């Protein structure tokens, strides 16, 4: 059920990010409407600036969390696809990769890692062969629908917002401001 | 029925219960007055009522029972305590008393207690046979109180740098030297959060003197442990009262095999308050201070020790420097050799502003070998050698940016010794 | 205050202004201060913002010290420990309410007026206020105004109440204004602000320069 | 029933008393209070009770007998001695006395002294014709007081290095120039163990003047001889009176042809206490120190001397330097020329963390020819030649590592001679 947990975690993270983006858009619309109006509303304008900056910080945080969840679910899908494909054809892969790895158990740790690197470059060339001929490929049959739902890469509207970052002091001051603003909305 | 939950809960539902119960006028009076009103209404209606709090003794057995959530403020909500039960139970000041209470009678306007059912979270006869705190032989800080949150939060860097700079142990006397506007308040509140997270078993206490009410309430809301904060509104007499209450309650609690941690800010203001409140003896030192007017702060700070048989009393305090008053750095100088650990927040990094702003080279603690494991000793020793030569500012940036990608202390140590 | 300053007070401000002159004794000052702070508390209890400009803490403390009976305990300058309880309560009544309304107190204080207990009040009132604004006599002597000591003056917890872009603009401003003395910094600031129109414009022409 | 065995025993005795006759309340009150109560209830039966302690006289012969184990608290457990008893028994301040005690009747609270059976561990009237210490002509340090335990302990190499650096005689006055964080406190404990092991005949009397509770309360469980100290909780009057008590006791003991060794840590804080307790004479030097404020500790420090009639009075006291207070250096330069034995502690060695961190080049004993024999003299002389050229750190660590494989100092001498 780990795959389903990753799936619905990504789903709710995406929903939260979309809600944050909608709130930021509404706040920006209100700010521009107030700026267009002749009314001064100096404190109102200042708190609008505060709310839009904290909303865009929250949007950045939500986009980062969604990207992290996307990476996590992709890693889990890759891992268990390798695992079951592996339980199917471990002997088939070992027959090809053998002449460097019969004595893995009796080899010491450093020799183990040396054989690790030899297999790293062996598989480097093995995948380079596919990527040189390069025909079109699709997802695994068992979990094609899920991988299509999450997709090949996250949306650009999340990575572009996640491009900029903040120092930890900025992170916690914005966290305090967000908590205070949420409390004020609650009251 | 317990009035502690009545005082803990906000006033809105208290008012609503006031109208729903049939109280004529509950609009305009104090919180303690409201509590007294509902308690009197319960007494008249005849419902069974219980009481609890912390007991204090006057000069003639005129015992009182206050509450921690009320900051030990005197008022009608306090419980009267006659000398009869004091002498028949051998109880003293600062005993956590809980039991039955009696409504006040004619000519007396304070609620009394009928029969105590527990004292200091223990049976009264079992708690009768206890040894005084001053009769317990102190020992070294055998147990290490690690400050590592462990979750790698965005604020855990302060806890990690505090752990590397100076470990915290049971029954340890602490000095925090820092000029004003150096982030002391958040350092203490982060210490409180780390203590509550890592060690929920230990009783966490915080003490504040003449702090702004907004700071008082943010301290109350942020930390789960109870806090006693006497604001600048009241005179120094209430500061003395609350400080004695806190220290002596901690003494009683550690007498009951419970290790106690208390946070104070700042010791200089407390010393000034004691100097002002006490009458002068005719001899005055520089800065308007007296030895008889200032030995009691020394007794307060020196009460911290580790009990040889069980429990401990650990005091962490902050000192103010460069405040423009001579007595401030005078009492700072007299406190050079009164605590077994010390930590500085040098101001040069404070206008450099890169946080946390602590003088790692100047900060230190004695008796490391008996406090934590050996490999940790060699690791911090290597850190001290690699951090000693260059200045404090660039050392601070070095330390923080090699504490950025590292997750835990072990990660930092392994990345240090692999390069 | 003298009556002419009072008259200047009414005919300039828009909201109502309360002013007790020196002609009446200190008891009138005490009663008017207590009832005006009570009125402010009642108004802020109903979720409205009340801002009080106070002039001055020194005179109010004078009145409270000279109105209360002597308790037998006197500090330096003849002041009483319990006499200073009331003015400190008046100053500390300020707070911010999340439920509704707020109470802001902007009070002025007197320094080095040739007395002794005035500096006692100053030193006792240093840590009780979270915002401070200093004035200097040397800058006023050169007749360049306002003579505020920017370096020593400031505020705390200012990052949680306003947008942060002007936070970094003023942070680099504090970088570029800390080293030199307060006076020449003040002439620099006034000559920079004179040729601008708004604070933001001055901000970006500092940023580009 | 003597009070020393019931004083030195821990709180366990309390509960036994609770079952010897059934005190109605003994659990919760101070050690002085419990001792007074149990002694009173034992005396009310009419049984004879012993008593003993050190006597001091007030400004009106209002004599107090304190106990050395409790570090001379001014509590009601102290024994009253009237001026008539003082004049009849012919005794002075600092006399260790014993005898029958008199339970107090109404109007008085302090216990009296009926009879006497031993004065200064001697027959009472035999001490009447005792020569005054001040009238005894001083002599140099004749006998050698070696610090060699001979067991080859791991920490014994520190004592061996001290012996190679500067030997202490009998009645020898010593100065330790130890800045903070130099390992002076446990160096003092180590030399105390060496004194107690090599020379059990001479009495050991170590005092701490201004010392934090931790290491002073573990002092009792480490050293064999009795320790006297007063923490920082109490004001300077306690420190002054306990220093007077210890100096009078040492003088009285050495007056009876006995060897007394006094270990002081530290002269700096004791001098500061005298400065803060002494009235101002109008002539103050730099750093806030008075001329009489400097003279007052000199009387205590100048008692180190040797007596030809028998016995000796050795004083080994440490001093604090580089503590951040300039008057500390003032008193250092004031006390520099009064000591005939001196050894320094270096900081840079302490950061090098190789120990003992003593400055061999800047340490020596004045006129060591009479104290030591001529051949060991020559060997030490050779050591000074092999050590003087190079620096302190490398030479001292060379001496340490060439002491590693050897067990005793002499074997180390013949191993250098063949090297
Ligand atoms: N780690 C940090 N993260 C964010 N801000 C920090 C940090 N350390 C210090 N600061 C900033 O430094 C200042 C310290 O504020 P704080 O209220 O803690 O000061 P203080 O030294 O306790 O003094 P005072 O009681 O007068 O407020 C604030 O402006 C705060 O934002
Ligand atoms: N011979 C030694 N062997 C091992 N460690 C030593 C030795 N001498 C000093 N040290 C180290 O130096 C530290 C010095 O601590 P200590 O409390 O003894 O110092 P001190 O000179 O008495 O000064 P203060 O207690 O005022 O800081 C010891 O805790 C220990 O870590
Ligand atoms: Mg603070
Ligand atoms: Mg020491």
């Amino acid at each position: 059920t780990a795959l389903q947990q990753a799936f619905d975690t990504c789903q709710n993270n995406k929903a939260a990010w979309l809600q944050r983006k909608n709130e930021l858009a509404a706040a920006e619309q209100e700010y521009l409407r107030l700026l267009s109006g002749e009314g001064r509303n100096v404190s109102r304008l200042d708190e609008l600036r505060n709310i839009i900056e904290v909303r865009k910080w929250q949007v950045n945080q939500a986009a980062g969390r969604y990207i992290r969840s996307h990476e996590a679910v992709q890693h889990i899908s890759i891992r268990d696809r390798l695992n079951d494909f592996m339980q199917q054809h471990g002997t088939a892969l070992a027959a090809a990769l053998a002449p460097e790895l019969m004595g893995y158990s009796e080899l010491t740790a450093i020799a183990r890692n040396c054989a690790i690197q030899r297999a790293t470059d062996a598989l480097r060339e093995a995948l380079l062969s596919w990527l040189a001929k390069g025909e079109k490929i699709n997802y695994s049959a068992q979990d094609s629908d899920i991988l299509t739902t999450i997709g090949f890469r996250p949306d650009v509207a999340s990575v572009d917002d996640s491009r900029e970052k903040f120092t930890p002091a900025q992170n916690m001051i914005f966290s305090r401001k967000s908590a205070q603003l949420a409390s004020r909305q609650s009251v | 029925m317990n009035l502690t939950e009545l005082k803990n809960t906000p006033v809105s539902e208290l008012i609503t219960l006031g109208e729903n119960m049939g109280l004529e006028n509950l609009a305009r009076m104090r919180k303690q007055d409201i509590i007294f009103a509902i308690l009197k209404q319960h007494a008249k209606s005849g419902e069974d009522i219980f009481g609890d709090g912390v007991l204090e003794i006057l000069q003639d057995g005129f015992g009182f029972l206050r509450s921690a959530d009320s900051s030990y403020l005197a008022g009608p909500d306090d419980i009267y305590v006659s000398p009869s039960q004091i002498r028949r139970f051998n109880l003293r000041t600062g005993d956590t008393i809980s039991g039955k209470i009696r409504p006040p009678k004619e000519g007396e306007r304070y609620f009394a207690l009928l029969k105590v059912n527990e004292v200091n979270f223990d049976k009264p006869e079992n708690a009768r046979n206890k040894i005084l705190f001053e009769n317990l032989t102190p020992l070294h800080a055998n147990s290490r109180l690690r400050m590592e949150r462990g979750n790698g939060s965005t604020e855990d860097l302060t806890a990690r740098v505090l752990d590397l700079a100076s470990p915290i142990g049971r029954g340890q006397r602490g000095l925090i030297v820092a000029p004003p506007k150096a982030g002391k308040t958040m350092l203490l509140q982060n210490i409180a959060q780390s203590i509550a997270y890592n060690h929920p078993d230990c009783v966490l206490m915080v003490l504040l003197i003449d702090e702004r009410p907004e700071e008082v309430t943010e301290m109350q809301r942020l930390v789960k442990g109870e806090v006693v904060a006497s604001t600048f509104d009241e005179p120094a007499s209430r500061h003395v009262q609350v400080a004695e209450m806190v220290i002596e309650k901690a003494k009683r609690l550690v007498e009951h095999k419970k290790d106690v941690i208390i946070l104070l800010d700042s010791i200089t203001r407390l010393a000034r308050a004691y100097n002002t409140v006490v009458p002068a003896s005719g001899k005055v030192l520089t800065g308007g201070v007296d030895a008889n007017a200032l030995h009691r702060p020394k007794r307060f700070f020196g009460a911290a020790r580790n009990v040889e048989e069980g429990g401990s009393l650990t005091i962490i305090a902050t000192a103010l420097i460069d405040t423009g008053s001579k007595m401030d750095e005078v009492i700072y100088e007299e406190f050079k050799g009164t605590g077994n650990m010390e930590l500085h927040l040098s101001r040069k990094i404070a206008e450099k502003r890169v946080f946390p702003a602590i003088d790692y080279n100047r900060s230190g603690t004695r008796k490391e070998e008996l406090l934590t494991t050996q490999e940790e000793l060699q690791k911090m020793w290597i850190l001290r050698k690699i951090i000693h030569p260059m200045g404090e500012i660039d050392a601070m940036e070095f330390l923080i940016n090699k504490l950025a990608m590292t997750k835990t202390n072990d990660d930092f140590f392994e990345m240090m010794k692999r390069s």
